[PDB]
Parts: structure tokens; sequence; C-alpha cells
């Protein structure tokens, strides 16, 4: 799950 | 073999809604409507990216119940020259991906997402995906492709032990010997795991970990 960036 | 009814495919644009509609349920980063377009763009994350597909009956038409979106990137866990190095994670940006050297002529392939809707799991849908990703990059250059693909890896929230569990059986081991802290904007705890696992040319490499970090 990669961040909102 | 896949379990009857199940296939595997590139990512497109007929199973976007679903996807997104998983990831919303299953992933609690909510991602702008952006993250999604990328994954239909053979040059941001439109490649590796993979639906799990699913029918009931040969009367139905196969419906999303899984996916992993992807992205190509410079890889950052090994040196121009092919050694395994520590990876740098400058601090000023805990966000970013960690710095790959400049001009490697190595790539990564990170997963953004992963998910999988219950009903389906503990069938191997997300391993045989995996699999077919490793797959396509191994026979990429043969294809005439540029990429070099010698690395999978993904951030895995601390709490989330369904997902590490996931990674650590598919041969990913964590890397740096700490989360990455202030990963996660909004999320608490905030922090990351990288987990990593070299695939190709570099598989020999797999159990060479990095217990710190630059
Ligand atoms: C950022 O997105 C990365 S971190 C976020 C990860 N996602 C997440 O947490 C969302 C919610 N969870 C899930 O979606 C789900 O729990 C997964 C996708 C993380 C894992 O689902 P599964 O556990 O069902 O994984 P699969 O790979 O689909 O199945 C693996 C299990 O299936 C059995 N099996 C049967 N044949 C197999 C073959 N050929 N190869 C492997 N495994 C096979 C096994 O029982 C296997 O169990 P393991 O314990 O080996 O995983």
């Amino acid at each position: 799950m990669v961040n909102a960036l | 073999g896949l379990p009857s009814g199940a296939s595997i495919v590139p990512l497109a644009q007929e199973h976007i809604p679903a996807l997104r509609r998983i990831n919303s349920l299953l992933l609690p980063v909510a991602y702008p409507d952006s993250f999604y377009h990328k994954a239909l763009d053979p040059l941001a994350s439109g490649l590796f990216s993979r639906a799990i597909l699913w029918q009931d009956t040969n009367a139905d038409p196969p419906k999303v119940v899984g996916g992993l979106i992807c992205r190509l990137e410079p890889n950052p866990f090994l040196s121009v020259t092919g050694e395994p190095t520590p990876v740098q994670l400058p601090a000023d940006q805990p966000q970013r991906a960690p710095q790959a050297p400049k001009d490697t002529p190595f790539h990564a392939i990170y997963i953004q997402s992963l998910a999988l809707l219950s009903p389906y799991r503990s069938l191997g849908l997300a391993a045989a995906a995996l699999d077919h990703i490793i797959a396509t990059a191994a026979v990429l250059p043969a294809a005439g492709s540029n990429i070099d693909a010698r690395t999978i890896y993904a951030h895995v929230w601390t709490e989330n032990e369904e997902g590490l569990k996931w990674y650590e059986s598919r041969g990913f081991v964590k890397e740096g010997g700490e989360p990455v802290k202030g990963y996660y904007f909004k999320l608490r705890p905030d922090t990351a795991w990288i987990v990593r696992r070299h695939i190709g040319e570099s598989a020999k490499l797999n159990d060479v970990v990095h217990h710190h970090h630059h």
C-alpha cells in the first residue's frame, strides 16, 4: 500500500 | 494450476471501477483518481499491473475480485554494477520512494496496491499474479525491452499482519532495519516496512538483507 503522494 | 473460474490478466480500463472499489474496501489509504488513471498508462503504472478475475459459472462474464497496481522505477537496492546495497532514505523525503543511484541500468517493480476480496483467498490467486509479473519481467528483454527488473518491492503498514505474512510467504524480506517513519499522511501509526524480493538475474541476492540504511 503506497501512500497517497 | 488456477482454481476453476479464476484468471489473471493485464489491468485494463474496464477493470478499474471494480478494483478501485476493492481497494477502497481493503486498503485504508484513499487514492485520488490520478492514481487509477496512471494505472492505465504503460509509462506510469500500466505495464505490470494485473487484474484477478472470477467467473462463478461458464455463463458469467469474468468479474474483478482483486488486483495488483504496479509501477516501474529505477532500482534502489543495487549499485550500478549490481551489488546489493543498503537503501538510501533521505530524511526530508520519507514519503518518497527510496532513492536509486543516478543513471542505474537496473529497474524495480513497485507494488503500489495489492488487494483480494476475502471469499477468493487461500487459492493462490495473488501469488499467481505475482508470478505472472515476475515471468513478464523475465521475458521482456528477449522481446526487445530495455527493462531489466531485478527487484519487486512494496510498502507494508506496520499494523498489517495479513500483508506482512503474505509478502514473507512470497519470499520478500524487510529491508533497512526499521520501518519508514512518517510514510503515511493520515494513518496511525504512520509507519511502513519496505519489503523486497530480488528476482531474475539478481535472484541469488534475495537472502542478502541489510539491517540498516543510509
Ligand atoms: C500495499 O498495497 C502492499 S501491503 C497491502 C496488502 N493487502 C492487504 O492487506 C489488503 C487485504 N488483504 C488481502 O487482500 C489478502 O489478505 C492478500 C492479497 C494480502 C493475501 O491474500 P491470500 O492470502 O489469499 O494470498 P494468495 O496469494 O491469493 O493465496 C496464497 C495462499 O493460497 C494457497 N495456495 C494455493 N496454491 C498456491 C500456489 N501455487 N502458490 C502459492 N500459494 C498457493 C496457500 O495456502 C497460500 O498460502 P500462503 O500462506 O503461502 O500465502
